[PDB]
């Protein structure tokens, strides 16, 4: 096997086609990584050849990707969050989101209070949208079975578990409490 | 919705019902509601002979 | 050293009660939403002003009552006799700028643009003598080539006290000798001063007597920048048509 | 004097210029030889991605920073250029001083013609060169390791970057010569640095001064500065590939 | 974080109260709120209290060489502060357009008026001379910050006193307070602040007004005049547009007020020195009101020191020893060593190539 | 190529160079205006003690109750149906920030915008992603305003066929109030291209659309004989809104006609701009007079 | 083009700093030194109404409007 | 999550650097690298890297005691380090970790002002030393120490004569002297946990979930210079003898370090 | 900033010859230099390339010799940036273009041969004349370079520097003393002052004189500077784009005839202002 350097030529675009982390000049396929030669030959020939790291420390977001995250603040209207996970892997640093009062059910709906929704210090599994405004930059979205929060937490600090689909309660004192509960 | 003229209730329903002069007042001006109708029924159509509303 | 001798006559050879000679200009800039240039005597200014627009950066820092008046103040390296360069922290200018903040936040009929800034540059090519006077009469007339609307034509004007008499439009000369200055901005319709300075110990009883002397100074001042106005304001109306 | 610093003796002058020993004769070399390097990838653990360059007696540090929160539907490339105190003949002054914001902008016009920031909207990058010793061509240096820490740290580039420098002697008959050293550029008349991308065969940065003033020695100097980028090539060419082989055997 | 903000009550409030010309705390438009001063221990410190803020001033001199050109005079800086204690508001760095007025303020009054005498502050010329530095804090804000900040460095400067030199041939020699008694000052006038603020208008005024008075007034005129008859400086600000014969009343004002400061101020300091002589105590200490619950007085005491060598003996006689596996260093080459659980070859070589 | 280089030359002030007199009526801030028993102030004017008070320099223009002053030097203030031309400042989440040199910022609904298919397909909330994607920053729109707000703001509409995204061409900014109020401010000048005549200050020249939104992109090279025309164009309304010319459709005519007989790189002197600047006059005072 | 060989310098910075009885004894950690909770189902398993699938199947099977 | 999982190791004795939670990490050092300064040294303790360097120049004596020379050190901590450093001023971390070593400058007397002067009340000898962080990890007023007293022991000074007609200063560059060093201030750095738990060499993350640190420097003789406690859970009597016992070891450790490289030249 | 329409419009024109003003790929837009304008100085000039405006003022004040050399003299450069010019510029905010000017000029004056040092020094290592020459930025538009660079060869050309004959010796009045006469200075030999050419390249081919609207339509540029002898003191490429070699050498050969041409010319113009002297008065901003 062997690494690359985000140039080179590789194959002329007979034979193969870009993939992931690559451009192509002048009838010719240049790498744009220093990661691992991967050619996925899939089927019907013609592999699209890329290249890819495979170690990734950070990554940038996108317009469509599953990240999990991390409650900083709560409002009336709308709740701050903080992106801790993207999909999977770890990350280095922290950005910012905003939780629009929307995106919370699958059906954008009225009614929908939020203060019983993404109560501070939980973790959520949520969906990204766009690549937002100045104000809200990241503009996620919760509007699925499978996105909502996942890991909550005690009052006094005990690990939680699922109850039911819109009510919680406590297994030490036997206390209700309201939140989304996503599928696992 | 209910544009009568003494009575108005939800002016952004999806559906609007309303006396004649309100369809002309919203038609001099745009009020950006011609973008998205798509069915404008008339029920008495035998004012055009009105000698003062026609 | 003499600075009033006995004939009456001072340093540079006019008497108590005489202003220097101004020279004016109107419309000296193109990009620009305003301009003006103006030389009192031997002090040569300059202003810039751009009009009501979006205010910069969008910090949520508007009234919603008024507009935003914002004032600088720089000087040319070369306005005086030593070179003595300044960097843009000195307390001199933020205090002289802070005051013509002041006097313009009361002459200009500001509700009149609601969540909008109005940014007022003064520019000094070479000083001697009073520069606040020449500052506030060049960004008058710079507000008036803008358009800008305004209550009255602010003018002002200094004096001082020598030897039992009350001077007026003081020198460096004699500004550097340890006098009573003092100056005004008044607006001439009404009377009424919009900001009131002195500096150096002065009795009680001239007082009255300076700042009459430099309130008719001012009123003189008027006349002469009135002039300069209407002939400009003429040159236009027989340019259009 | 600073109030965020510990305070010593209000003036100091060093002992240079009380140096009683006359300055020497530099010598004379081959103009077409060019000084060993060695070049190592991916030294500090905490960065995102860094580079140690050494080469005769310049030393110098580049890491780089991931993207930040912070033109848009593109990315900033945020710059910082700064030299160890004890570098040179003299002490320098730790707030800052116009030498470093030149070359910090004479790397920055230079990095940014490499990177596809079209690919990082609304996202910035910041680097970070440090020169722990001048002994040499140092712009030859900060741009060759801040490349190298940049392609290290996974971010997209079109190619690299690959600087050189010369140096014009001051006899009767002046000749360029390559990668000269403090004894042969404090003495020289004229330097000039290139910035070539090898392979896309574009000249990325361009800089020179001096006394050099016909139109005929400039187009040796700059074609023997690509000449010199097209030579540095293979050394950093086996350096990412070790550096590659390493940090996936990590794993 | 910001001030709480002024509702529209308490204007009308202050407003229907100044057009029927009362006030809220009860006194009449001409009064100044009563003062209270106190002096500290070491000379050129006090603190003042008009009402109810505080200002503390303190002045401290330094020896050091006269720049180039006034060679035989000394230089006296001045820094005004506000702490953010003084109210919620005041911020380090976000307050920059008050502090520029007040610092001028001060500094064109006191040392324009030529009332300090640094003529005589001289030991050679060209060569070592004194710098006064003067230093006032802001310690509670309600109102009227200039007038108790002059009233405080007035009281501060006219309380200082120096070191003392012997000069004689070319030679030098520095005292101290057991070899040579400390010497006062010289002072020609005492330049004291008042300031008036006009309401609706100019249609009223008020004299010595508090922070809610501040918050509904259009602006302020500022009138310092020293001791005799001899105005010093002025200065209108805010939003105010004056008349004439108003300026005129404004500068009786401040003469018959300004006579009464200054009455107040000798009568302090000359107590105060009656104090310090007759051989009585003095100081920030014997100034608490004992009339009053927050204040509690305690003689000395030994605790009992009787204890600690037994305490201490038992307790670095009853915890373990250093332990004794010593640790080797090894050797690699002159410049280089390592210890600790080391490195398995001599040296890395060719790992990659 | 001789890269001349001149002297300046003092100003002629007076205007000597006709000789006119004015008939009208000027003041000055401070001014005291007519102050009968009863009158109503204008924009430029103000109210003191039993006193009509100018604040701003100009001329007195009275209908029948009205006292006002109007000034030679302002910023554009908007008015119902008013043709405008503009530039997107910022995108936001429901609507743009367009610049057209006024007081403040205008503000451009999605609800009214002619998205691309210029037909009844849908409106929802998938169209709000993808409005930030083709109305990106700093294009040019010519839209028309709709309604004045209770600040001063505009909010301008764009639901008709010839307004929308604009393409190539050049554009020259002027003050706004040399543009002359018309009923037609379109205009399809027989020389080689097109302009709109904004009255916001905004002048756009473009070529003519071939036969016959933004949908077409239209990205391809521009025939020689275009580019020729709107330089000649460009040059001549800067030469024309200079000195003191009201501009429309006659105007920039006659001097496009006027300018046929020496080089478009040519004209950029103090003299050659005066003697076409006086030709124009002239024709005009021997075609309207 | 020829590279060269480390030094000391380098050689140093460039380190990779990645049971065997008992040392440094006071230091460990021994000597420096009900719940019945009825816990409920433990996960829900959702086989239940999830109303935005019920309004959203419910809605565009049911079509009628009336 | 976050305290549970390091408990895991704290119980099982081993924490996840693979240490016995009382034995520090590996140390190795090199001097004599730079050549444009007067002295410096590079300080490697397993990340944790602060290196060193010593400038000589001339000042005027103070006005109040005209026989001595001034030494000024200062710590920087450069945005590429770490990740959370941000450029423009020095921040807290780094002026703490300067007054630090200025204080133990002047605590400890390793040297005596009255041995830079070279004619008493004109000029004296002043020493510019400036600590650079190549690697943030944790116990950094060790590695900055440790580098500081290292580089100490390399700087050299020529032998300067001044004459008395000219009355000017003549640098003899061939014969160059040395610095007398009297002690030799070695600090230790201990990290605290929730209420009882104590561990030696610290780790950033551990310093992130810590509760409490402490930092004790000791000379040759058994003497105690400065004892550095930012703050935190609290500590008893027999848990600093305890640590002091421990710094007995680390302090012979580190004086048969500086006592084995000089040697070896 | 201009549309992607605009910009595709204006380099396909430049790819034609043809520019929104009507001029071609290689003419240059006069300017309006002048010179005694300020009157405490020793030295000024005013140049107009367009919207542009500046304003550059020359004193010579008494200093001491640098250590390295002691019969010479230096150079200080302070560009300042005027707030007046652009709002944007208001306070903080001029300071890195002001330093990035004034280190350009650095470099293009630091030689032996700029136009001379042994004139400015009186008595080695005691005396030596300074220059202060100080720009002030009044409007901004565009090839800025170029019309600073030549009011820096007015300004120069227009120095005093009045004589002093004071003798040194210290049984005579070492202290410096004037000639006394307020009308008696000395000229200043700049006739090799060098000047900055720019050159933006827009697609494949390069334009002198660009304007902003023809500068944001450009990817990269070079600065050459060169005296009217022809020859290259600095040489500093700025952009945001990539050059390639052959076009190096193709845009030298312009470089050095536009410098040609604008040393003659300014020359020219310089001697026919000269010519007529206290006649013809003098008038700016008024």
């Amino acid at each position: 096997v062997r690494y690359c350097i985000p140039g080179e030529r590789l194959c002329n675009l007979e034979e193969g086609s870009p993939g992931s982390g690559t451009y192509t000049r002048h009838g010719y396929i240049f790498s744009s990584l220093a990661g691992c030669l991967m050619k996925s030959s899939e089927n019907g020939a013609l592999p699209v050849v890329s290249v890819v790291r495979e170690t990734e420390s950070q990554l940038l977001p996108d317009v469509g990707a599953i990240v999990t995250c991390k409650v900083s603040s709560i409002n009336s209207r709308f709740a701050k969050v903080h992106i801790l996970y993207v999909g999977s892997m770890p990350l280095k640093n922290s950005f910012r989101g905003t939780i629009r009062k929307e995106d919370v059910r699958a059906t954008e709906k009225d009614k929908v209070e939020i203060y019983k929704s993404f109560r501070p210090g939980d973790i959520v599994l949520a969906k990204v949208i766009s690549l937002g405004d100045a104000q809200s930059n990241y503009l996620l979205t919760t509007a699925e079975n499978e996105l909502g929060v996942v890991v909550a937490h005690s009052e006094s600090g005990i690990q939680m578990v699922p109850i039911s689909w819109c009510e919680m309660q406590c297994p030490k004192t036997h206390t209700k409490e309201f939140r989304k509960v996503a599928r696992v | 919705g209910l544009l009568t003229g003494d009575v108005q209730l939800h002016p952004e329903a999806s559906c609007l019902i309303m006396t004649t002069e309100i369809l002309r007042s919203m038609l001099y001006s745009g009020s950006d509601v011609i973008r998205d109708l798509e069915w404008v029924i008339f029920d008495e159509v035998h004012y055009i002979n009105d000698v003062e509303r026609g | 050293l003499e600075l009033l001798s006995d004939q009456g006559y001072r340093v540079d050879g006019r008497r108590a009660g005489e202003l220097r000679k101004i020279q004016a200009r109107m419309g000296v800039f193109a990009q620009a939403d305003g301009s003006a240039y103006i030389e009192q005597g031997n002090t040569k200014a300059l202003a810039v002003v751009y009009g009501p627009h979006e205010i910069r950066g969008s910090r949520a820092r508007a009234l919603p009552d008024r507009a935003l008046v914002n004032c600088q103040y720089s000087s040319a390296t070369f306005s005086t006799g030593e070179r003595k360069r300044r960097p843009h922290g000195d307390r001199k200018s933020c205090e002289m700028g802070l005051q013509l903040r002041q006097t313009f936040e009361a002459a200009i009929l500001t509700q009149l643009h609601p969540r909008s800034q109005i940014d007022i540059y003064v520019q000094v090519l070479q000083a001697d003598g009073g520069t606040y006077a020449a500052c506030v009469n060049a960004a008058t007339l710079a507000v008036l080539d803008a358009g800008i609307p305004m209550r009255d034509f602010v003018c002002a004007c200094s004096a001082g006290f020598v030897d039992g008499t009350a001077l007026a439009d003081l020198s460096h000369v004699e500004e550097a000798a340890g006098g009573p200055q003092l100056a005004l901005a008044l607006l001439p319709a009404s009377g009424q001063i919009a900001l009131l300075e002195m500096d150096a110990r002065l009795h009680e009883d001239h007082l009255e007597r300076v700042l009459e002397a430099a309130a008719q100074a001012a009123r003189d001042v008027h006349t002469l920048l009135d002039r300069v106005v209407r002939q400009h304001v003429r040159e236009a109306s027989i340019l259009l048509g | 004097g600073d109030h965020r610093r510990i305070r010593g003796p209000e003036e100091s002058q060093p002992p240079q210029l009380y140096a009683a020993d006359e300055e020497e004769a530099p010598g004379t070399r081959d103009p077409t030889r060019l000084r060993p390097v060695y070049a190592r990838a991916g030294l500090l653990s905490q960065a995102k991605g860094s580079a140690y360059l050494e080469a005769g007696g310049t030393k110098v540090l580049c890491a780089v920073s991931g993207p930040r929160q912070a033109a848009a539907l593109r990315g900033r490339l945020l710059c910082d250029f700064r030299r160890a105190p004890f570098a040179g003949r003299r002490r320098r002054a730790p707030p800052g001083g116009c030498e470093e914001r030149e070359l910090a902008l004479a790397l920055q016009e230079a990095l940014e013609p490499a990177v596809r920031l079209g690919r990082y909207p609304r996202a910035q990058l910041e680097v970070s060169a440090l020169l722990l010793e001048d002994g040499g061509s140092a712009l030859a240096a900060a741009l060759t390791a801040a490349a190298l820490a940049l392609a290290d740290a996974g971010v997209e580039m079109y190619d690299l970057v690959v600087g050189c420098g010369l140096s014009l002697a001051p006899g009767p008959a002046p000749t360029w010569l390559l990668d000269p050293t403090r004894l042969e550029e404090e003495r020289a008349a004229a330097g000039l640095t290139v910035a070539l991308m090898p392979v896309l065969n574009q000249v990325a940065g361009l800089l020179g001064s001096g006394e050099g003033g016909l139109t005929e020695s400039w187009a040796e100097a700059v074609r023997l500065g690509l000449e010199g980028c097209q030579r540095l090539y293979p050394v950093l060419q086996q350096s990412l590939v070790r550096a590659a082989r390493r940090r996936g055997a990590a794993a | 974080m910001k001030e709480t903000p002024l509702s529209n009550c308490e204007r009308r409030f202050l407003l229907r109260a100044i057009e029927e010309k009362k006030r809220l705390d009860g006194r009449q438009t001409y009064d100044y709120r009563n003062i209270r001063i106190s002096f500290g221990t070491d000379y050129g410190c006090c603190i003042v209290e008009l009402g109810k803020t505080r200002v503390l001033g303190q002045v401290s001199c330094e020896l050091v060489s006269p720049k180039l050109n006034r060679a035989t005079e000394g230089i006296l800086f001045f820094n005004l502060e506000l702490s953010q204690m003084a109210a919620p508001a005041f911020e380090p760095g976000r307050q920059s357009d008050l502090l520029v007025k007040l610092n001028r303020l001060m500094e064109r009054c006191l040392r324009n008026s030529k009332c300090i005498d640094t003529e005589s502050l001289c030991v050679v010329a060209g060569e070592k001379v004194w710098q006064i530095r003067v230093d006032l804090h802001l310690l509670n804000h309600d109102g009227n910050i200039i007038d108790a900040a002059s009233i405080a460095a007035i009281v501060a400067l006219c309380h200082f006193r120096r070191p003392d030199v012997s000069v004689q041939g070319d030679e030098v020699t520095l005292y101290t307070p057991e070899e040579r008694d400390p010497v006062p000052l010289s002072i020609h006038h005492m330049p004291i602040c008042v300031s008036f603020a006009f309401f609706q208008q100019g249609t009223y005024l008020l004299v010595d007004p508090n922070e809610r008075e501040e918050r509904v007034m259009d602006g302020l005129l500022v009138i310092a005049m020293n001791k005799h008859r001899e105005i010093c400086t002025i200065q209108s600000s805010g939003g105010i547009m004056l008349l004439k014969d108003q300026v005129l009343r404004c500068s009786k004002i401040a003469g018959v007020k300004v006579a009464e400061i200054t009455e107040l101020i000798l009568k302090a300091l000359e107590n105060d020195q009656k104090v310090r002589k007759e051989g009585g105590k003095f100081g920030f200490a014997e100034s608490i009101a004992n009339q009053r619950i927050t204040a509690f007085k305690m003689e000395k005491a030994p605790i009992d020191t009787s204890d600690v060598e037994e305490k201490a003996e038992e307790i670095i006689a009853e915890a373990e020893p250093p332990s004794e596996v010593v640790s080797t260093p090894v050797l690699w080459t002159p410049g280089t060593a390592q210890i600790g659980e080391g490195v398995e070859n001599s040296w890395g070589d060719l790992e990659d190539s | 190529m001789a890269m001349e280089m001149r002297l300046p030359v003092a100003r002629k002030p007076l205007s000597e160079r006709l000789g006119r007199d004015t008939k009208k009526h000027l003041v000055v801030p401070g001014d005291t205006i007519t102050t009968d028993t009863g009158f109503m102030r204008g924009h430029g004017t103000y109210m003191g003690e039993e006193k009509l008070i100018a604040s701003v320099a100009g001329s007195v223009e009275r209908v029948n109750k009205l006292i006002c002053v109007k000034a030679l030097k302002t910023r554009y203030i908007g008015e119902v149906g008013d043709i405008v031309v503009g530039r997107i400042t910022e995108v936001q989440q429901k609507r743009w920030k367009v610049e057209t040199n006024s007081r403040l910022d205008s503000v451009l609904l999605l609800s009214s915008m002619n998205l691309p298919g210029g037909e009844l397909r849908r409106r929802s909330a998938e169209d709000e992603l993808a409005m930030r994607g083709f109305l990106q920053e700093g294009d040019l729109i010519s839209a028309e305003v709709q309604a004045v707000f209770s600040d001063g703001a505009v909010s301008l509409h764009t639901r008709s066929l010839k307004y929308g995204k604009l393409g190539q061409g050049v554009l020259v900014q002027v003050s706004p109030s040399l543009v002359k109020r018309q009923k037609t401010h379109f205009h399809d000048l027989p020389c080689g291209a097109s302009v709109i005549l904004g009255n916001n200050g905004f002048i756009w020249i473009y070529p003519t659309p071939e036969h016959k939104g933004g949908f077409i992109a239209n990205l391809e090279p521009v025939s020689l004989a275009d580019r020729e025309v709107i330089s000649r164009l460009r040059n001549c309304i800067i030469s024309l809104v200079t000195q003191r010319m009201m501009l429309y459709d006659t105007s920039i005519l006659y001097c496009y006609e006027a300018s046929l007989p020496h080089q478009i790189k040519d004209i950029l002197k103090p003299e050659i701009m005066e003697e076409i600047v006086m030709e124009t006059r002239q024709r005009l005072l021997e075609q309207e007079g | 083009a020829l590279a060269a060989r480390p030094s000391a310098f380098a050689s140093t910075l460039c380190l990779r700093y990645p049971r065997t009885l008992d040392l440094y004894k006071t230091f460990l950690y021994s000597r420096q030194v009900e719940i019945s909770p009825l816990v409920a189902i433990t996960p829900f398993d959702f086989k239940s109404a999830s109303p935005d699938d019920i309004v959203k199947a419910n809605q565009k099977k049911a079509f009628t409007r009336e | 999550e976050p305290l549970e999982y390091y408990r895991r190791f704290l119980k099982e004795n081993c924490r996840p650097d693979g240490r016995e939670l009382g034995e520090f990490r590996t140390t190795t050092v090199n001097i004599g690298s730079i050549s444009t300064a007067d002295g410096s040294a590079l300080v490697k303790l397993g990340n944790t890297t602060v290196i060193c360097g010593v400038k000589a120049e001339f000042a005027a004596p103070s006005t109040d005691a005209p026989d001595k020379g001034y030494v000024v050190p200062n710590v920087d901590l450069p945005p590429l380090c770490s990740s959370r450093f941000r450029s423009g001023p020095p921040g807290e971390e780094a002026q703490v970790a300067s007054q630090f070593i200025a204080d133990v400058i002047e605590n400890s007397q390793i040297i005596q002002k009255e041995d830079l002067c070279i004619s008493p009340g004109k000029l004296v000898w002043v020493l510019y030393c400036d600590l650079i962080c190549l690697d943030y990890d944790g116990n950094i007023l060790d590695a900055c120490t440790f580098a500081l007293l290292a580089a100490l022991k390399n700087v050299q000074l020529p032998e300067v004569t001044i004459n008395e007609e000219t009355a000017l200063a003549e640098v003899n560059l061939k014969k160059k002297s040395y610095l007398n060093i009297r002690t030799h201030p070695v600090a230790t750095s201990f990290a605290v946990f929730d209420d009882t738990l104590l561990i030696v060499d610290p780790t950033g993350e551990e310093e992130h979930l810590a509760t409490g640190t402490l930092t004790i420097v000791m000379d040759e003789e058994g003497k105690l210079c400065c004892l550095h406690k930012p703050g935190g859970s609290g500590l008893t009597g027999a848990k600093l003898q305890d640590c002091m016992s421990r710094a007995v070891t680390r302090h012979k450790e580190v004086k048969k370090l500086m006592d084995e490289v000089i040697k070896s030249m | 900033t201009l549309s992607e329409a605009e910009k595709v419009y204006i380099v396909h024109g430049v790819q034609e010859d043809l520019r929104v003003d009507g001029r071609g790929c290689e003419d240059y837009r006069c300017v309006e230099v002048e010179t005694d304008v300020v009157s405490n100085t020793s030295g000024s000039a005013r140049v107009k390339l367009g919207h542009t405006d500046i304003l550059v003022g020359v004193k010579a004040e008494m200093g001491t010799p640098k250590l390295e050399k002691p019969n010479e003299g230096y150079l200080e450069f302070f560009v300042d940036c005027s707030a007046s010019a652009t709002p944007e510029f208001e306070g903080r905010g001029g300071d890195d273009l002001g330093t990035e000017i004034a280190n350009t000029l650095y470099r293009i004056f630091n030689n032996k041969s700029s136009v001379d040092l042994k004139t400015l020094c009186i008595s080695p290592r005691e005396h030596c004349w300074v220059l202060y020459v100080d720009v002030l930025l009044l409007e901004c538009g565009g090839n800025l370079f170029d019309a600073i660079s030549i009011a820096v060869k007015a300004a120069l050309f227009n120095t005093r520097i009045p004589r002093v004959r004071v003798l040194e010796d210290e049984e005579g009045s070492k202290d410096i003393e004037l000639s006394d006469d307020p009308y008696d200075c000395i000229r200043l030999s700049v006739e090799n002052v060098p000047c900055i050419v720019t050159l933006c390249k827009i697609g494949y081919r390069h334009v002198v004189d660009a304007t902003l609207q023809e500068e944001a339509c450009s990817l990269a540029s070079l600065l050459v500077s060169v005296t009217s002898k022809g020859v290259v003191t600095c040489m500093r490429k700025v952009g945001k784009g990539s050059l390639d070699p052959e076009s190096i050498f193709e845009m030298m050969e312009t470089g050095k005839r536009v410098g040609k041409v604008l040393h003659a010319s300014l020359q020219s113009v310089v001697h026919k202002e000269e010519s007529l002297g206290p006649k013809r008065q003098k008038v700016g901003f008024l």
